[PDB]
């Protein structure tokens, strides 16, 4: 089950990251 | 007299280019300093340690 | 069952490293 919260962070911090770049560059 | 407007050619060039490549590298420095200082500010999805270490 | 652990392992290290490379670069 700490390998799935972990996979499961992993895109959480993706998407995050993708998503404060966006906002950043308008 | 064809080489001595050529050398007079390249030389007014030369000056000119010069100028504009240094304004460029200043231009160019903001931009590596903007990209790495907003960048780091996406060190939050730690505490505030990945803070301080970004 | 262990076979299944070291197959999300492997995914969830994949992940990690691309989102290491990813915001490296950055």
């Amino acid at each position: 089950k700490t390998v799935e919260v972990v996979k499961n962070a992993i895109e959480t911090a993706d998407g995050a990251l993708d998503l404060y770049n966006k906002y950043l560059d308008q | 007299n064809n080489a001595s407007g050529k050398l007079l050619a390249l030389d007014s060039q030369l000056t000119n280019d010069f100028s504009e490549k240094s304004s460029y590298f200043q231009s160019q420095v903001d931009k590596i300093r903007k990209e790495a200082y907003a960048g780091a500010a996406a060190g939050v999805v730690a505490g505030p340690f990945g803070l301080i270490i970004s």
